[PDB]
C-alpha cells in the first residue's frame, strides 16, 4: 500500500470510498 | 530438520505441461485436415473433447449400423496420414 | 558464485558466467525458437540446446541485452547490500564486478560470495533500471557523503602524480596545454610531479547556468596539468592545486 | 554391544577424520574440548573460559 | 558358435509383436541380427496397401543393406510378428569385426544368394503362372519349410485364406471359391486350418 | 530385499581457474581474477619474467612481516642452486663445489649445527648436489631464527643487491618503471574452497511437499533463500511488483508459476497472482487448535 | 606429441609390473622432450624394450625424416628384467599450448580405450631478452644495437624464426598501409 | 618442498604412519610400482625369521573428502638402508618431509587494478606446467532389490535406448574400464517389475498410428549427474551367499 | 538514456510513475505488438519505453486518451 | 479469492458441526502388505478425500458408471483428491 | 599456419584533427604491441617545417 | 589389375552375339566375370514363352549363385547380346582366391544389395501398378542410363522398341498403344526414339 | 606503416 502499489492501493481506497 | 530434504513426487511439471499442450494443439491442428464424414467419428470414437467413451452400436444408430467398414476407414486414415504427410510432427513425440 | 573483480568494467556492467544465465534464461529462448521454428517443438529445443549450437549463444547474447539483473551479498544489512546491474558475459566461472562498491557491501576478495535474482516481470525490470541502477544511489540517505570514495591504490597513485618534488628534472619551462606534457611524459622526458608553468582554459557557469570561458597561466605540477584534461568544464584550477587527500577526492 | 554401537556412531566425538592433510589429521587427534555430557553449551557458556 | 562370438559383442534388446522395428527413410547406421523370433518386411503404396516382401526367421541378419555406403536411408518397414531378441551393433562395430573374423560373410552371402534365387522365382511366377500354379509353387516350397506338425497322414498348416493372399496376391473369398473348386478337385482339405493332401 | 548391489569409482582431475582461493602461511589469503600471458609479464634485464604479482598496500596494518624476510631468502637460496647448476652444466669439478659448499654451511654467526664434507664420498656429493641445484633449503626456528645480517651476508654471496630490489621492465611496453621492486620466493598453498564445489544456479525443479516451495542445496538443485532483510531493502525502495513476484510465483503459487512459464514461452512477460499456500495451511492449523479464524470477504 | 597408446593399459591411473614410474611421471618425462621434423605435420613412432635398465630416447624406433634433440632425455626405468614395454607416439606440429583438451572438448569422436590422450605445448621458446646498446656510426652515435639473447628448445633455426616473425609482422602491416 | 623451514617437519612426515619405514635396515630386494621387497640385515633379521619384509602399497584410493591417494618409492634398488628410513613418500610429502605447496616467484606491486583488495594475478606458464593441478574421486552405487511385484533386474536389456550410452555397456549392462563419460551417461542397467496404466484419447490415437507395444517393466538405471565428467577406473559388486553370482560377478 | 534514468523524473516528477507507466506501455508493446515512435536501435523494450517517456510522447494521461478513443470507436463500430 | 479483511473468533461447537463430514473411529492405518488406508481412522480416504482416480478401497465402484456411489463393502466414495487439504 | 587478420572497422572522425578509429579482429597479444609502436613513431617521427 | 594377371593364365574368352553361354540345368563349376560387352539373363516356360530376368554390363560377375553349394545347376539362361569379353574361373580356384583376398567382396556386396533394391521394386510394381506406371517408371529411368543423349529440355533414347519389351518383359504393341496415350498425355515426344522431357 | 615497411625490407629477404 505504498511506493509502487501506492497508486493501485489508493485506487482501491477511493474504490471503497466509491463502494 | 530432516523434514526439508524430502521430495514432493506426485504433482506436475510446467515443462511437461507445455509438452502435452503443444502436442494436443498439433493433434487437433492435424485432425483439421481430415475427412468430415470421419472427423466426427474420430472425435467420438475415442472420447476426444468430451467426458465420454463412445465406441460402438450407439454410433451404429446415430450415424450408420455399419461397424467394420469403420475399421477399413482406420486403414484409410493411416494411409491418408502416415505416408509422409504429417508424420514428421508426430515423430518429435516418438521420443516421449 | 565466488566473486572476482572486473577492473576494466563500467558502472552498469557485471561479469556473468554465461552458463549461469543459460540455465536461468531457458524459457525465453524456447519461446524464441518456437518463434523462429528451428526447434519447432520443445524436445527438439532440448536436444539442440544439448548440442551447443553457436546460435544458442548468438541468441543468448541477443536476449541478455538490456535484461537487467540483481546482485546479492549477505549480510544484506542496509539497503545497499544488494544492487542491480546490467549483464556482460565472460569466459569463466567467476563473476566480475565494478570494484568500488565493496564499500556498501563491506566486501573483499578473500572468499566472499554473492547470489542473484531475476527481474522477470517488466515492472521489476523497470523498477530495477530506475531505482537500483547504480546511478540512482551514490549518496547515503543517512548522511550526505558519496559512498564511491576511491579506496586505496587509486588514491595513492593520484597522490603520487599530483605531487611536487623539487628533485627530478624539467623545472621552469612553459607549455600551451597538457597535451604536449603528455608528449613529453609518454615520450618520457619530463618529471610529472614537478611544478612548471603552462596555460589552461577553464570554465565557470557564472552567468545564468552559462559557462564563462577564459584562459591563463599556472605554475603547476605536470601531473596536475595533465589531470586537468578530464575536467568537465565548470571548475577552477585552484581546486586541483594540491596533492589531494582522500578527503580531497571526496569534496 | 548396542550401547558400544551407540557411543560409536552417535556421540559428539565419534567423528570422521580429516585426511586431506597429515597436519590436519594429526592435529585433529590433538584437539580437546569441554563439550557434551558433563560439558557445556555455546548459548549458555560465556567469555572468561 | 560363430554366432556366440558375435553375440558376446552385442547388447540384446527385446521387442514385442507389432513393433515396427525399422522404418523406411531414416539414415542407416545400425545393423540387427535375429537371436529370437521372426519378423515381417513391409512396404507401402502411396495411397494404398502395403505388400509383405519376405519373412525372416531366426539365424538371419537385418540392416546389412545400408551397411556398405554412407548417407543411406532405410528401405522398408520392419514389423514384429512376436516377441523378438535382436542382437544389434553399429556398422563401425561390424567394420571392426569383419576386420577381425570371416565365416558369417559366407553365411550372409548364402542367405543373400538364396533370397535372390527365390525372389527371381517369384518374379517369374507373377508373369507366367496362373494363380493356381502360383499357389502350387507356394504350397510345395512351404511344405519344404519346417513349421508344421507333419500330420502323420497328410500335411497341414493353420492358414486362414488371408496371407496366402498376400504371398500369392489376391482377394479373400475368391480364394474361398477356388479353394472350394479345388476341394472339388480333392487336392486339399481345410476348416480354418488347411490339410495339404 | 537387497539381493545384490554394484558400486563404482571414478577419477576426475581439476585445473586452475579464477575464483580458486590461494594462500601461504601468514594470513596471506587471496582470490584470483586472471591468468596472464607470459609476454605481458613485467620482467628483468635478463628477460626472466615473474610468476606472481602482489599489491603492497595492506601489510603495515596486518603486518605479517616474516613473509618479507622469507621473500629475501627466497630469492637468495635458489641463486646458489643456480651457481651450482651452471657449475654442473659447465660440469666443473668436485673440489670447487666442495669448497663452495662447506664454506656455505659454515657461514652464520654461532650456529648450533656443525658438519663436514670429506667424511662423505663422491656420489653422495653428486646426488645431494643434484638435489640442491633448484635451491638449498633452510630451517628458520621460529624464535631463534637467523638474523638480517645473515640475510645480507647471504644475498651478498648470491651477488645480488643486499637490498634485494631491482630495475624491471614492462611486459606491455618494455620500458623501465619508476623505481625498483622487491623480488623472491615464498611457498604457497591452494585450498578446498574452490568455486567448482561452491557455486550454483537454479532455474526450476523440485519443490517441497507440505509447502510446495523450492528446495536448497546444489546437490538437490537448490534455490537460494533470501533473508527478510533483503525484503526490507525494497521496502526502502518500494518494488511492489518484484515483491509480489518473489513472494508468490517463484515460491508458492502453483497456478502462478505455471502461468508464467507458458506465458514466457509464448513470449508473454505478464503477471498473475494467487495466494500463498502457507496462508491457508496456517488457517487450517489454527482451526485445528480450535478457533474460528475467518476472512471478511469484500 | 599429441597422443600415445601402449600395450597393457586402459587408462592413465593404472599401473604395471616391473616398473618404477607410474603412467603419469613417464608421460611428463616425455612432454619435456624435443624433436625436429622436416616435411610433415604429424608422425607416428614406436618404442619396444625389455630387460633391466633406464629407459631413454636412444632405444626409439626412429623414422628417417626426424631430428631427435637428445639421446638422454630419460623416460622410465625397468625394475624387472622380465618386464617389457611397447607403445606408439603421435607427434604433430602446431603452435601454442592448445593443449589437446580443446580437441577432445571439440571432439567426441568415440575412440578405443588405451589411446592415452596427451596435452600439448607446441611452443619452442624458453627465454628471451633484448638489449639496447649504442650501434656506432662515425657520426650517428645515437644509433642503437638491439642485442637479443636466446633460449628455446632445439627444433628451431634462429634466423629462420626471426625472418618468420618479420614476415608476419609485415603481413599484418599490409592492413596498416594497404588497408589504411 | 619449501626452502625456508623450521626443522620439525621430518617428525610430522613420520608420525602419521602414512608412509613406509625401514622397520629394519637391509638391502632393497625387489621393486614394483605397487609393492617393494627388502632383504633385512643379518642381525636385524631374527634367527627364526627370514628377515624379508615387503610392503604392498596403497594406490589410487578414496580420501574421506574425496581426493586422490597413492604411494611411491622415493628410493632405488641394490642400496643399503639404515632402519627407520622412509621408503615411499606420500601424497603431500617428499623424502620423508612435507610438501603442502610449491615455492616460486613473486613481486609486490599493483597492476592496473588486478590486485586491488588482497586479490591476485598470475601468469600462464604455470598452467603449461600444470603444477597446481590435482585429482578427486567420485563414486556411485545401485541396489538389486526385491519388490512386492518381483525382483529388480540388472541386465543390459533396456527400452527407449539411445544406443549411444548402451554402446559402452556389456552383456550384463556394465561399463568397460578406461571409459570416459559426462553427465547423463548410462553406466548400469537396472529395471523393476512394473504395473500398467492408461491414457487420454489424444495419446491413444498417437500410439494407435504408431502402435509400439507391450512392456510391463520400468527403468531403474543409474546415470551420471548433469554437470560432471570423469574417468572410469574400478568397481565392485556385493551379492548374497545364497543369491547366485551373476556372470560377471 | 541507458545507464541513466535521470531525465525521466524531471519530466514527470517520480521514479514510481515512470516505472509503472513504462511497464504498462512496453507490456502493450511486448505482447500487444504496437509500433514504436522513436527509432528502435536493437535493444529490448525497456530502452524504448524510457526514451519514449523522455521526449514527451507517452504518459499515463496520453495512454488513457489513446485507449479511450480506440475503445470508444470500437464500441461504435460494433453497432 | 479476493477478500477485504480478516476476523478472529472462537470455534463454536456448531461451527465444527458446520465444518464437518464425519466423526472418526478406530485408529489403524493400513495392511502391512497393502500399504493402503484403513477407514474412519487417520488416513481414511472416505471423509478427507480419495487417493486415486475414482476407486473404492476394494475396487467395486469405478468408471463413472458408479459416479456418485459409495462402496457398501467399505463405505468408500468417488471424487477427485484435492479436498483433502480444504476439508 | 592459420593466422588471423584485422579488417579496418570504421574511421570515427569528429574533426580534421581530432579523430578516432576502430579496428578488429586480432589474435591476442598484439593490440598493445601495435598501439605502443605506433604511438612511438607517430608522435616521434613526422617531417614538417617549424 | 588382377585382370591382366588372370589374363596371362588366359581363361578370358571372347563370345559373339547370341552364342549361348548359360543353359539352365547345366553343371555349376565355373564362375565368369565380365571385361566388356552386354548380356541378357532370361527364363522360359516348359511351353516356350520366355522371360528376361535382367541384363548385365561390364565389370560384373556371372553365375555366382553356384559357388556356395557344391554341385548346383545353373539357374537361368544368359544369352549374349553383343560381342563379349568374358573371364572364366573355377569354383575351386575361386574359393582359393577367397582365402587369398576377400576385399573383392567389399565391392561385390554393394551391387548385390542394389540388385535386391531393384528386385523388390520389380515384384512391388508388378503388384501395385498397372502398365501405366510400369512403362512410366521404365522410361523415366531409361532417361538416366548412359548411352542417353541429351534433348535440350528432356532426354533422348534410341533403343527403339525391341529391347524395351525385354527390359520390362512385355509386348511392344501394348507399349505402342500407351506410348501414344502418353503422347496424348503430353508426357513423351517420340518418333521411334523418344524425348523424355 | 609504410616507413616501417621500408625499414623491414632488409630481412623479408
Ligand atoms: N526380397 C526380400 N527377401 C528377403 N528379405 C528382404 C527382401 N526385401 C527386403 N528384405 C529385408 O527387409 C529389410 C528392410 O530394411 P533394410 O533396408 O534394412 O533391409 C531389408 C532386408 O533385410
Ligand atoms: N535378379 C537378378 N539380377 C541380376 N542378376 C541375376 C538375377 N537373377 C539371376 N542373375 C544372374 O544370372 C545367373 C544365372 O545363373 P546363376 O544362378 O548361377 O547366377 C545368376 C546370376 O549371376
Ligand atoms: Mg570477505
Ligand atoms: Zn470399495
Amino acid at each position: 500500500p505504498a511506493g509502487t502499489g501506492y497508486a493501485y492501493h489508493q485506487d482501491r481506497m477511493r474504490r471503497r470510498a466509491a463502494g | 530438520h530432516l523434514g526439508d530434504f524430502i521430495e514432493d513426487t506426485t504433482l506436475e511439471l510446467p515443462l511437461d505441461s507445455a509438452t502435452t499442450e503443444s502436442l494436443r494443439a498439433a493433434t487437433h491442428d492435424v485432425l483439421a485436415g481430415l475427412t468430415a464424414r470421419e472427423a466426427k467419428v474420430l472425435r467420438m470414437r475415442f472420447g476426444i473433447d468430451m467426458n465420454t467413451d463412445y465406441t460402438l452400436e450407439e454410433v451404429g444408430k446415430q450415424f450408420d449400423v455399419t461397424r467394420e467398414r469403420i475399421r477399413q476407414i482406420e486403414a484409410k486414415a493411416l494411409r491418408k496420414l502416415r505416408h509422409p504427410s504429417r508424420s514428421e510432427v508426430l515423430r518429435s513425440f516418438l521420443d516421449d | 558464485s565466488v566473486i572476482t573483480v572486473g577492473p576494466y568494467l563500467r558502472l552498469h556492467q557485471c561479469g556473468l558466467p554465461k552458463k549461469m544465465a543459460l540455465e536461468l534464461f531457458k524459457p525465453f529462448i524456447y519461446g524464441k525458437l518456437e518463434l523462429r521454428g528451428l526447434a519447432t517443438t520443445i524436445k527438439a529445443a532440448k536436444k539442440m540446446v544439448e548440442r551447443e549450437e553457436a546460435v544458442v549463444w548468438d541468441i543468448l547474447d541477443e536476449v541478455i541485452r538490456e535484461h537487467p539483473v540483481l546482485l546479492n551479498r549477505a549480510p544484506t544489512l542496509h539497503r545497499l547490500g544488494i544492487q542491480a546491474f546490467e549483464p556482460v558475459l565472460i569466459e569463466g566461472k567467476a563473476i566480475q564486478l565494478h570494484p568500488l562498491v565493496c564499500a556498501a557491501y563491506n566486501a573483499d576478495f578473500d572468499g566472499d560470495q554473492m547470489a542473484v535474482h531475476v527481474p522477470l516481470t517488466l515492472e521489476a525490470q523497470l523498477e530495477a533500471r530506475a531505482l537500483m541502477m547504480s546511478t540512482n544511489n551514490i549518496l547515503s540517505p543517512a548522511n550526505g557523503e558519496p559512498i564511491i570514495v576511491p579506496s586505496q591504490d587509486v588514491v595513492l597513485g593520484l597522490y603520487y602524480m599530483t605531487r611536487d618534488c623539487v628533485n627530478a628534472k624539467g623545472e621552469g619551462m612553459v607549455l600551451t596545454g597538457p597535451k604536449e606534457a603528455e608528449r613529453l611524459y609518454r615520450s618520457g622526458l619530463a618529471s610529472l610531479h614537478a611544478r612548471v608553468k603552462v596555460r589552461i582554459t577553464e570554465y565557470e557557469k557564472d552567468a545564468n547556468g552559462e559557462l564563462v570561458a577564459k584562459t591563463s597561466l599556472k605554475d603547476t605540477t605536470v601531473g596536475r596539468a595533465i589531470l586537468w584534461m578530464i575536467v568537465p568544464k565548470g571548475l577552477p584550477y585552484s581546486i586541483v592545486n594540491q596533492a589531494l587527500g582522500k578527503k580531497a577526492i571526496s569534496k | 554391544s548396542a550401547a558400544v554401537k551407540e557411543f560409536f556412531g552417535s556421540s559428539q566425538l565419534s567423528q570422521f577424520m580429516d585426511q586431506n592433510n597429515p597436519l590436519s589429521e594429526i592435529t585433529h587427534k590433538r584437539r580437546i574440548s569441554a563439550l557434551g555430557p558433563g560439558g557445556l553449551t555455546r548459548e549458555r557458556a560465556g567469555f572468561e573460559v | 558358435p560363430t554366432l556366440e562370438w558375435f553375440l558376446s559383442h552385442c547388447h540384446i534388446h527385446k521387442y514385442p509383436s507389432k513393433s515396427t522395428l525399422i522404418h523406411q527413410g531414416e539414415k542407416a547406421e545400425t545393423l540387427y541380427y535375429i537371436v529370437k523370433g521372426s519378423v515381417a518386411v513391409l512396404i507401402k503404396d502411396e495411397e494404398g496397401k502395403e505388400m509383405i516382401l519376405s519373412y525372416l526367421n531366426q539365424g538371419d541378419f537385418i540392416g546389412e543393406l545400408g551397411l556398405f555406403e554412407e548417407g543411406q536411408e532405410r528401405s522398408a518397414w520392419v514389423r514384429a510378428k512376436t516377441a523378438c531378441e535382436v542382437a544389434e551393433i553399429s556398422y563401425k562395430k561390424f567394420r571392426q569385426l569383419i576386420q577381425v573374423n570371416p565365416d558369417i560373410l559366407m553365411r550372409l552371402s548364402a542367405q543373400m544368394a538364396r533370397r535372390l534365387q527365390v525372389t527371381s522365382e517369384k518374379v517369374g511366377n507373377l508373369a507366367f503362372l496362373d494363380v493356381t500354379g502360383r499357389i502350387a509353387q507356394t504350397l510345395l516350397n512351404l511344405a519344404k519349410q519346417p513349421d508344421a506338425m507333419t500330420h502323420p497322414d497328410g500335411m497341414q498348416i493353420k492358414i486362414t485364406r488371408q496371407e496366402i493372399g498376400q504371398i500369392v496376391g489376391c482377394s479373400r473369398e475368391t480364394v474361398g471359391r477356388i479353394l472350394k473348386m479345388l476341394e472339388d478337385q480333392n487336392l486339399i482339405s481345410a476348416h480354418g486350418k488347411t490339410i495339404v493332401v | 530385499g537387497v539381493l545384490k548391489i554394484v558400486k563404482v569409482y571414478l577419477a576426475v582431475k581439476r585445473r586452475i581457474q579464477p575464483g580458486d582461493k590461494m594462500a601461504g602461511r601468514h594470513g596471506n589469503k587471496g582470490v584470483i581474477s586472471k591468468i596472464n600471458p607470459i609476454e605481458d609479464m613485467p620482467y628483468d634485464e635478463n628477460g626472466t619474467p615473474v610468476d606472481i604479482v602482489l599489491n603492497p598496500l595492506g601489510v603495515p596494518s596486518r603486518m605479517n612481516i616474516g613473509q618479507i624476510l622469507e621473500t629475501h631468502l627466497g630469492m637468495a637460496a635458489k641463486g646458489i642452486g643456480d651457481k651450482i647448476n651452471a657449475m654442473l652444466k659447465q660440469q666443473q669439478e668436485v673440489a670447487k663445489l666442495r669448497e663452495f659448499i662447506q664454506r656455505a654451511y659454515d657461514l652464520g654467526a654461532d650456529v648450533r649445527q656443525k658438519v663436514d664434507l670429506s667424511t662423505f664420498s663422491d656420489e653422495e656429493v653428486m646426488r645431494l648436489a643434484e638435489n640442491l641445484r633448484k635451491g638449498m633449503p633452510i630451517a628458520t626456528p621460529v624464535f631463534d631464527g637467523a638474523k638480517e645480517a645473515e640475510i645480507k651476508e647471504l644475498l651478498k654471496l648470491g651477488d645480488l643487491p643486499t637490498s634485494g630490489q631491482i630495475r624491471l621492465y614492462d611486459g606491455r611496453t618494455g620500458e623501465q618503471f619508476e623505481r625498483p621492486v622487491t623480488v623472491g620466493y615464498m611457498y604457497m598453498l591452494k585450498l578446498n574452497h574452490l568455486v567448482d564445489d561452491k557455486m550454483h544456479a537454479r532455474s526450476t525443479g523440485s519443490y517441497s511437499l507440505v509447502t510446495q516451495q523450492p528446495l536448497g542445496g546444489k546437490a538437490q538443485f537448490g534455490g537460494q533463500r533470501f533473508g527478510e532483510m533483503e525484503v526490507w531493502a525494497l521496502e526502502a525502495y518500494g518494488a511492489a511488483y518484484t515483491l509480489q513476484e518473489m513472494l508468490t510465483v517463484k515460491s508458492d503459487d502453483v497456478n502462478g508459476r505455471t502461468k508464467m512459464y507458458k506465458n514466457i514461452v509464448d513470449g508473454n512477460h505478464q503477471m498473475e497472482p494467487g495466494m500463498p499456500e502457507s496462508f491457508n495451511v496456517l488457517l487450517k492449523e489454527i482451526r485445528s487448535l480450535g478457533i474460528n479464524i475467518e476472512l471478511e470477504d469484500e | 606429441v599429441t597422443e600415445v597408446e601402449i600395450d597393457g593399459v586402459l587408462h592413465e591411473y593404472s599401473t604395471k609390473e616391473g616398473v618404477q614410474e607410474d603412467i603419469l611421471e613417464i608421460l611428463l618425462n616425455l612432454k619435456g622432450l624435443a624433436v625436429r621434423v622436416q616435411g610433415k605435420d604429424e608422425v607416428i613412432l614406436t618404442l619396444n624394450k625389455s630387460g633391466i635398465g633406464p629407459v631413454t630416447a636412444a632405444d626409439i624406433t626412429h623414422d628417417g625424416d626426424v631430428e631427435i634433440v637428445k639421446p638422454q632425455h630419460v623416460i622410465c626405468h625397468l625394475t624387472d628384467e622380465n618386464a617389457s614395454i611397447s607403445m606408439r607416439i603421435k607427434v604433430q606440429r602446431g603452435r601454442g599450448y592448445v593443449p589437446a583438451s580443446t580437441r577432445i572438448h571439440s571432439e567426441e569422436d568415440e575412440r578405443p580405450i588405451g589411446r592415452l590422450l596427451v596435452d600439448a605445448c607446441y611452443s619452442p621458446v624458453e627465454r628471451i631478452a633484448y638489449n639496447v646498446e649504442a650501434a656506432r656510426v662515425e657520426q650517428r652515435t645515437d644509433l642503437d644495437k638491439l642485442v637479443i639473447e636466446m633460449e628455446t628448445n632445439g627444433t628451431i633455426d634462429p634466423e629462420e624464426a626471426i625472418r618468420r616473425a618479420a614476415t608476419i609482422l609485415a603481413e599484418q602491416l599490409e592492413a596498416f598501409v594497404d588497408l589504411r | 618442498k619449501p626452502l625456508v623451514g623450521t626443522g620439525m617437519e621430518r617428525a610430522v612426515a613420520v608420525d602419521s604412519g602414512v608412509t613406509a619405514v625401514a622397520k629394519r635396515g637391509g638391502v632393497v630386494q625387489y621393486v614394483d610400482a605397487s609393492r617393494i621387497v627388502i632383504k633385512v640385515n643379518e642381525d636385524e633379521m631374527y634367527p627364526g625369521e627370514a628377515g624379508i619384509d615387503i610392503y604392498n602399497l596403497t594406490k589410487y584410493t578414496r580420501s574421506n573428502q574425496n581426493t586422490c591417494i597413492n604411494q611411491m618409492p622415493c628410493v632405488s634398488l641394490g642400496e643399503p638402508v639404515e632402519r627407520g628410513d622412509v621408503l615411499a613418500d606420500g601424497p603431500s610429502t617428499d623424502l620423508g618431509e612435507l610438501a603442502l605447496g610449491q615455492n616460486m616467484r613473486v613481486a609486490f606491486m599493483p597492476w592496473n587494478g588486478y590486485n586491488f583488495e588482497d586479490s591476485i594475478l598470475v601468469s600462464e606458464r604455470v598452467v603449461q606446467e600444470d603444477r597446481f593441478t590435482t585429482i578427486h574421486i567420485q563414486e556411485l552405487a545401485c541396489v538389486s532389490r526385491d519388490t512386492k511385484l518381483g525382483p529388480e533386474e540388472i541386465t543390459a536389456d533396456i527400452p527407449n535406448v539411445g544406443e549411444a550410452a548402451l554402446s559402452k555397456l556389456d552383456e550384463s549392462g556394465i561399463v568397460y574400464i578406461g571409459a570416459e563419460v559426462t553427465g547423463g551417461d548410462i553406466l548400469v542397467g537396472k529395471v523393476t517389475p512394473k504395473g500398467e496404466t492408461q491414457l487420454t484419447p489424444e495419446e491413444k490415437l498417437l500410439r494407435a498410428i504408431f502402435g509400439e507395444k507391450a512392456s510391463d517393466v520400468k527403468d531403474s538405471s543409474l546415470r551420471v549427474p548433469n554437470g560432471v565428467s570423469g574417468t572410469v577406473i574400478d568397481v565392485q559388486v556385493f551379492t548374497r551367499d545364497g543369491v547366485e553370482k551373476d556372470k560377471r560377478a | 538514456a541507458r545507464v541513466t534514468v535521470q531525465d525521466a523524473v524531471e519530466k514527470i516528477g517520480n521514479r514510481f510513475d515512470l516505472v509503472l507507466v513504462a511497464a504498462r506501455r512496453a507490456r502493450q508493446m511486448q505482447v500487444g505488438g504496437k509500433d514504436p515512435l522513436v527509432p528502435e536501435e536493437n535493444d529490448k523494450t525497456t530502452v524504448i519505453a524510457l526514451r519514449e517517456i523522455e521526449e514527451g510522447l507517452i504518459n499515463n494521461q496520453i495512454l488513457d486518451v489513446r485507449e479511450r478513443q480506440e475503445q470508444q470507436e470500437q464500441e461504435a463500430a460494433e453497432l | 479469492e479476493e477478500f477485504d479483511a480478516i476476523k478472529i473468533a472462537l470455534a463454536s461447537p456448531d461451527m465444527i458441526r458446520s465444518w464437518s463430514f464425519g466423526e472418526v473411529k478406530k485408529p489403524e492405518t493400513i495392511n502391512y502388505r497393502t500399504f493402503k488406508p484403513e477407514r474412519d481412522g487417520l488416513f481414511c480416504a472416505r471423509i478427507f478425500g480419495p487417493v486415486k482416480d475414482y476407486e473404492c478401497l476394494c475396487g467395486k465402484y469405478k468408471r463413472l458408471k458408479h459416479r456418485g456411489v459409495i462402496c457398501e463393502k467399505c463405505g468408500v466414495e468417488v471424487t477427485q483428491t484435492k479436498v483433502r487439504r480444504e476439508r | 599456419t592459420e593466422f588471423l587478420k584485422p579488417r579496418l572497422v570504421d574511421i570515427e572522425q569528429v574533426s580534421s584533427t581530432h579523430a578516432k578509429v576502430t579496428l578488429e579482429p586480432l589474435e591476442r597479444g598484439f593490440g598493445h604491441t601495435l598501439g605502443n609502436a605506433l604511438r612511438r613513431i607517430l608522435l616521434s617521427s613526422m617531417p614538417g617545417c617549424a
